[PDB]
RNA sequence: UUCAAAUGAGAACUUUGAAGACUGAAGUGGGGAAAGGUUCCACGUCAACAGCAGUUGGACGUGGGUUAGUCGAUCCUAAGAGAUGGGGAAGCUCCGUUUCAAAGGCCUGAUUUUAUGCAGGCCACCAUCGAAAGGGAAUCCGGUUAAGAUUCCGGAACCUGGAUAUGGAUUCUUCACGGUAACGUAACUGAAUGUGGAGACGUCGGCGCGAGCCCUGGGAGGAGUUAUCUUUUCUUCUUAACAGCUUAUCACCCCGGAAUUGGUUUAUCCGGAGAUGGGGUCUUAUGGCUGGAAGAGGCCAGCACCUUUGCUGGCUCCGGUGCGCUUGUGACGGCCCGUGAAAAUCCACAGGAAGGAAUAGUUUUCAUGCCAGGUCGUACUGAUAACCGCAGCAGGUCUCCAAGGUGAACAGCCUCUAGUUGAUAGAAUAAUGUAGAUAAGGGAAGUCGGCAAAAUAGAUCCGUAACUUCGGGAUAAGGAUUGGCUCUAAGGGUCGGGUACGAUCAACUUAGAACUGGUACGGACAAGGGGAAUCUGACUGUCUAAUUAAAACAUAGCAUUGCGAUGGUCAGAAAGUGAUGUUGACGCAAU
RNA sequence: AUGGUGAACUAUGCCUGAAUAGGGUGAAGCCAGAGGAAACUCUGGUGGAGGCUCGUAGCGGUUCUGACGUGCAAAUCGAUC
């Protein structure tokens, strides 16, 4: 929050990496039902709670 | 500019350069980058050229 | 100019609490607010601030006295009633 | 029902002394050799404002004579003592305004505040500014000391027990009306959250006896019993009588 | 017309975030933080501001030669030379009239 | 950081064992109310503290550039 | 343009008064000012000789 | 809101240029705190999202970006929180925080087996957590990025810790001299112990000063206007931390000995406890000159050319004014039954333990020199779209900076700088609406009721009732006047006079007089309706957040009650428990 | 009924901070002046008191029983206060 703890900074790190579309390779492995990244994070429509 | 563990120190980062690259250290600065990594810029006195150091050790 | 009639320094409450308790007050607070002689050095420099305590403006002395006066006339008996007694014990 | 307001007092939490700025804890000097055999001398180094207090402060500084070393007091002013003064307090002490005198050794009629109950608590009687207690007699076999406190009652304590000679600085600070609210509002600021007070006939039953009503009214007699109960005890408290106190008073 | 913002995160005007503007060779205005006022250092027995002594924050005093935290009579840095006067005026009657105390109440305990 | 005029403290600044480097300025400036004159400022970088020297003078200029230890560096203009 | 009209005492009627004649100048500073001009005189009168301290003394507290 | 171009399959909506406007420094500006967490920046890019659109986006995809000895944290203590010997409790756990406890650690001497056992002497201080607004070691300016900067680069400092050596000082009178004194200084030994000071403190008022802003003259440049007028309009002309010298209201010293009392503030306070006067000392807020430092930055000209992009120059100067504005600060004064934190930390003094030179010592509070300074935060938003309100919601949400005119003004109204021009759009203008207005004659007849609306209003002057707690009532009521222009008069500063005046510089205030107009003039803006009574609460103040603001609650005042500590009232399951209580009847508690 | 979780709203005390255009009024204190045989009474200034006052921001929420009442909004908007 413009002055953060390293407890913070290091989940806000944790969350950047996991805002990534599905690697779309993964899509092609045998027996693959993964479509789409179902747990996709967006600042503007959930807050993650700190 | 090298990515560095998060465990070391300003000291310890301008002991492991000198060691694995035979250089002179002026000064160490760090950050942590928005990802959970450590960033030192570190910056060699002039007798050592950094540009040539760099192609020596690979990158480029 | 005479600027008023009887509430002097009082009138700074104007009209409000009614004439008596703004007549006590004006009493005390005419007492309280005053210029006193000093015992130490002969100057009329006491003042208060911090009801019971009197300092001399000049020679810097701090004597404990009553809540809106220097001498309240309990202590004073007492000063006497004390000599008194204090003579009683020497002669 | 709810629980009143007299029973939420004891928990202290927003009823306890609002204290940050006062002085310190006023007291006699501890009851030493020098003090019951003697005399030991002090300066009032400077007299002081209590904040919440009616009383100024008289802060008396004497040597330590066990340490080299200056061991400072907290007196309350008796009226006339001043900056620079010197303090004596001891058995043999001369019977001058300020000084602390073991009971046993001033006459009868002598004037003291911040007196002993038993020797030694370092003060408890006559604090108040500009109360006292008065000294009515001795019984030198078991060395008692008949006085009359400012309440009027004449309590009977010990020969020991020390007082000092004066009355308390302050006398007076209430015969000016507080005139307005923010007065009383800034002086209860500095004591403790007492003020100001609904009354218990403005409020609905479960917060008090007096409570509820189509007028407003105590409904029964307010004389409650010693042998009431918490949350009963509100009113005139085991009042021996009640009415318009006329005639004189003065104990007999 | 020239307008100018805080150099440090405590944006609230505290004792400790006084600001002074100034005129730069950038022929700019740009804020500079202020530390606390200075006070003079006084005299323990009477009080005023003792004389001569340099006026620095406390830990500043650290930092300065001792001629700037003294005076060079006795008591230099501490008392105001009037009291200084008076404490030795003070000090040599006591003792003489000390003198005076002891063979007069010596006589006594020979004629009594 | 320092302004200094003691000539003879100023050549024994200028061979203090940490001074290395120096430099002299020349500025163009105005003489009382009139003409203008050709001022120049000594620079000593000390290990701790600038200090220069103003030689209002042209003739005590010259003479003084000279006078500097022949191991010194002396960043001109 | 128009400060050199008010300079010329101009614009100043009463139908361009909104602040009281108090708020536009102060009864307290025209005295301080004047109460000012009347010590310094005495005081240069004074000490050039013109007048004794005896009429001074009295002039100052007529001031 | 509009025109056009560019871009694109596609353009009311993107980009650019042009025009019209807005926010009007109490911002629609420039930053932060909490909260968010990558929204920041670039590139690509339109399926969903942005209640029309979309080529645009806080969307989507892919990347890049947050650099510190000095800014914060970190240290300190505040209310408070909470281990510990213990005491309760079946027990989870409750109580106590220096508390009925054998509570712990520093200086250096002893060692020349040798490393740390013991020989002294102290200290009895008794956890710890708790402030990104309190306290607090120390940094500045210029330059630089797509996006970082008091953090990078450059240059110039400063603090702390650790080392240290050379120079100066000091000593044969061992631990500096000088001054009558205030006190002076480049230095000028100082253990235990003790003591003093700084940290360290309300509020309002006027008065004095500082800074930045505002206004303005001459000049040296650039820009606009020029049918005509304007030696004009606009704009550049800057100087950081740190360092040296110097600079002060107050305070103080020396000579002196005062009624004919004197000095003196805007504000009446000072003097035989020594004034007025004359001469000195001190704090360095703050300012000045210089170093930093013109080499920077600012403004121009004159040539070079696809480039990296240069190069040569010149100028950057001297002043004026103050009930101005913001802020800072000083010496005072008003107020209190209110008298307006703490600890860390730093210094000084008292003390004299000790150690210390003549054939050579003591000195690191003087100068200079050597090394080192970690860990975490550092992007951006801070709101009519980055926070909370299911949301890009007309709500809510702590704060700094703050130009010109009109005017009493941080008002309203217009402007400069900066930022916007975001809110589906087009055509019509029926009824009924919502919001803004006007109406002949009457004038509350309307209505539960003047609800709504209207009227009033600034300022100068005149005038002003009952009644009253003498303070008020009172802007009572009721009146007059108010532009423009051209004049008159009054109100100041500064410098020489042997031990009456002259000379010159700079300010809008107030009053009076002429002239003048379709009788208008607080011309917009701004801005009280008044009076006579009854009921009721004394007053200022408080409450039903989201149908009740009142006569209800409060209050001062009045009165009653309890209590002398082995106590009153009150808490708890209990207790070596707790509130009042840092208390003591001028008190605390209860009506 | 039992065992639990809340003072991010709000109520109250405490600690530590911060904030509030411009006007009207003219209380004590003070200086000079006038009258009177006396007691004493007057006048003009100065000063700048107040849970004083007009009035913004602020804090509030009186009326229109105005807008809205499948809202901008599960309490908002305008005017007035
Ligand atoms: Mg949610
Ligand atoms: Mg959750
Ligand atoms: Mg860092
Ligand atoms: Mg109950
Ligand atoms: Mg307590
Ligand atoms: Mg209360
Ligand atoms: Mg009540
Ligand atoms: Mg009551
Ligand atoms: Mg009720
Ligand atoms: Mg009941
Ligand atoms: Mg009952
Ligand atoms: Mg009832
Ligand atoms: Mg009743
Ligand atoms: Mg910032
Ligand atoms: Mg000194
Ligand atoms: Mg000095
Ligand atoms: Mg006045
Ligand atoms: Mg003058
Ligand atoms: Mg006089
Ligand atoms: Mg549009
Ligand atoms: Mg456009
Ligand atoms: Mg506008
Ligand atoms: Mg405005
Ligand atoms: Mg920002
Ligand atoms: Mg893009
Ligand atoms: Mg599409
Ligand atoms: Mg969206
Ligand atoms: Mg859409
Ligand atoms: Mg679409
Ligand atoms: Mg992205
Ligand atoms: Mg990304
Ligand atoms: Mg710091
Ligand atoms: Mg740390
Ligand atoms: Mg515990
Ligand atoms: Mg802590
Ligand atoms: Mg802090
Ligand atoms: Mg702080
Ligand atoms: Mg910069
Ligand atoms: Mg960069
Ligand atoms: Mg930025
Ligand atoms: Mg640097
Ligand atoms: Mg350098
Ligand atoms: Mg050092
Ligand atoms: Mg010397
Ligand atoms: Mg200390
Ligand atoms: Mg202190
Ligand atoms: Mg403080
Ligand atoms: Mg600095
Ligand atoms: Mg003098
Ligand atoms: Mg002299
Ligand atoms: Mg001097
Ligand atoms: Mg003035
Ligand atoms: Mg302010
Ligand atoms: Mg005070
Ligand atoms: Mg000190
Ligand atoms: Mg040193
Ligand atoms: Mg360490
Ligand atoms: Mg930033
Ligand atoms: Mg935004
Ligand atoms: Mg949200
Ligand atoms: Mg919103
Ligand atoms: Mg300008
Ligand atoms: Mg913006
Ligand atoms: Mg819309
Ligand atoms: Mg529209
Ligand atoms: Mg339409
Ligand atoms: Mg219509
Ligand atoms: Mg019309
Ligand atoms: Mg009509
Ligand atoms: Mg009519
Ligand atoms: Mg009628
Ligand atoms: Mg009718
Ligand atoms: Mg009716
Ligand atoms: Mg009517
Ligand atoms: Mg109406
Ligand atoms: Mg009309
Ligand atoms: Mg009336
Ligand atoms: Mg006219
Ligand atoms: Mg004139
Ligand atoms: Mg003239
Ligand atoms: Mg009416
Ligand atoms: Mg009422
Ligand atoms: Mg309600
Ligand atoms: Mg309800
Ligand atoms: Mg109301
Ligand atoms: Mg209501
Ligand atoms: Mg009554
Ligand atoms: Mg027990
Ligand atoms: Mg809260
Ligand atoms: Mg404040
Ligand atoms: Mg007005
Ligand atoms: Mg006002
Ligand atoms: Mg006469
Ligand atoms: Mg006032
Ligand atoms: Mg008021
Ligand atoms: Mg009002
Ligand atoms: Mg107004
Ligand atoms: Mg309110
Ligand atoms: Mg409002
Ligand atoms: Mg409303
Ligand atoms: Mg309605
Ligand atoms: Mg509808
Ligand atoms: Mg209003
Ligand atoms: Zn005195």
């Amino acid at each position: 929050a413009a002055q953060k703890s390293f407890r913070i900074k290091q989940k806000m790190a944790k969350a950047k990496k996991q805002n990534r579309p599905l690697p779309q390779w993964i899509r092609l492995r045998t027996n693959n039902t993964i479509r789409y990244n179902a747990k996709r994070r967006n600042w503007r429509r959930t807050k993650m709670n700190i | 500019v090298f990515q560095v563990s998060m465990k070391a120190n300003k000291y310890q980062i301008k002991k492991a350069v000198k060691e694995l690259y035979e250089v002179d250290v002026l000064k160490v600065n760090t950050l942590v980058r928005p990802n959970g990594t450590k960033k030192a810029y570190v910056r060699l006195t002039a007798d050592y050229d950094a540009l040539d150091i760099a192609n020596r050790i690979g990158y480029i | 100019a005479k600027r008023t009639k009887k509430v002097g320094i009082t009138g700074k409450y104007g009209v409000r609490y009614g004439s008596s308790l703004r007549r006590q007050v004006k009493k005390l607070e005419i007492q309280q607010h005053a210029r006193y002689d000093c015992s130490f050095c002969g100057k009329k420099t006491v003042k208060r601030g911090a009801a019971g305590i009197w300092t001399c403006s000049c020679c810097k002395k701090t004597v404990a006295g009553g809540a809106y006066t220097v001498s309240t006339a309990a202590a004073a008996t007492v000063r006497s009633t004390i000599r008194r007694l204090r003579e009683m014990v020497e002669a | 029902g709810r629980v009143i307001r007299n029973q939420r007092k004891g928990a202290g939490s927003i009823f306890t002394s609002h204290t940050r700025l006062r002085q310190g804890a006023a007291k006699l000097r501890t009851l030493d050799y020098a003090e019951r055999h003697g005399y030991i001398r002090g300066i009032v180094k400077q007299i002081v404002h209590d904040s919440g207090r009616g009383a100024p402060l008289a802060k008396v500084v004497f040597r330590d004579p066990y340490k080299y070393r200056l061991r400072e007091e907290i007196f309350i002013a008796n009226e006339g003592v001043h900056t620079g003064q010197f303090i004596y307090a001891g058995k043999k002490a001369s019977l001058n305004v300020g000084n602390v005198l073991p009971l046993g050794s001033v006459p009868e009629g002598t004037i003291v505040s911040n007196v002993e109950e038993k020797p030694g608590d370092r003060g408890a009687l006559a604090r108040a500014s500009g109360n006292y207690v008065i000294i009515i007699g001795h019984n030198p076999d078991e060395n008692k000391t008949r006085v009359r406190l400012p309440s009027g009652a004449k309590k009977v304590i010990s020969s020991d027990a020390r007082g000092v000679i004066g009355v308390i600085a302050g006398g007076g600070r209430v015969d000016k009306p507080l005139l307005k609210a923010g007065r009383a509002f800034h002086k209860y600021r500095l004591k403790r959250n007492s003020w100001p007070k609904t009354r218990g006939v403005a409020m609905n039953p479960v917060d008090h006896p007096h409570g509820g009503g189509n007028h407003q009214h105590i409904g029964k007699a307010s004389t409650i019993s010693r042998g009431a109960v918490s949350g009963q005890k509100a009113g005139l408290i085991a009042a021996r009588r009640t009415g318009l106190l006329r005639g004189s008073q003065k104990t007999q | 017309a020239q307008r100018v913002t805080f150099r440090r995160r405590n944006p609230y005007n505290t004792r400790s975030n006084k600001i002074k503007v100034v005129k730069t060779p950038g022929g700019i205005l740009r804020a500079q933080h202020v530390k606390k006022l200075a006070t003079r250092p006084k005299c323990g027995d009477c009080g005023s501001a003792l004389q001569g002594i340099s006026t620095l924050r406390p830990r500043q005093y650290a930092t300065v030669s001792k001629t700037h935290k003294t005076v060079s009579r006795a008591y230099g840095g501490s008392r105001c030379a009037n009291c200084v006067k008076e404490r030795i005026i003070r000090a040599f009657l006591i003792e003489e009239q000390k003198i005076v105390k002891k063979v007069v109440k010596e006589q006594t305990e020979a004629a009594k | 950081a320092r302004e200094i005029t003691d000539i003879k403290q100023f050549l024994e600044l200028t061979r203090r064992a940490d001074v290395k480097t120096a430099t002299v300025k020349i500025n163009k400036k105005l003489n009382k109310a009139g003409k203008p004159f050709r001022q120049t400022k000594f620079k000593v970088r000390g290990s701790s503290s600038l200090y220069t020297l103003v030689i209002n003078d042209a003739g005590k200029a010259k003479k003084l550039i000279q006078s500097l230890p022949p191991t010194l560096k002396v960043n001109r203009l | 343009a128009h400060a050199q009209s008010k300079r010329e005492g101009r614009h100043s009627g009463y139908g361009k008064r909104k602040g009281t004649r108090e708020a536009r100048l102060p009864s307290q500073v025209v005295w301080i000012r004047r109460l000012r001009v009347l010590r310094r005189l005495l005081a240069k009168y004074r000490d050039a000789g013109k007048i004794d301290k005896h009429l001074y003394h009295v002039l100052y507290k007529e001031s």
